[PDB]
């Protein structure tokens, strides 16, 4: 129902999350701030 | 802490997922779910 | 009406793409890869 859209639209969103946590991890070891 | 403005909040944290879907018909709610087999 | 937020949706496997692509690039650059 709806509630497979919220799910897999807030999966998405976490999904996000954890690759702008990798690049903020990899850009912080290239000396970043 | 400066970090509470991220810790815990992807880049799209501008609308509720509830609030999004709310105004839809019947026979749009079954054609968006559809598509979360295109999605993945 | 939900075709904009279908777009929406198709929209994140493609910023998700983009960042993997750059966590990709950026490992390169700091030798984990």
């Amino acid at each position: 129902g709806m509630d497979a859209i919220k799910k897999k639209m807030q999966m998405l969103k976490l999904d996000n999350y954890h690759l702008e946590n990798e690049v903020a991890r990899l850009k912080k070891l290239v000396g970043e701030r | 802490s400066t970090f509470g403005y991220r810790r815990g909040l992807s880049k799209y944290e501008s609308i509720d997922e509830d609030e999004l879907l709310a105004s839809l018909s019947a026979e749009e709610l079954k054609e968006l779910e559809r598509e979360l087999e295109d999605i993945e």
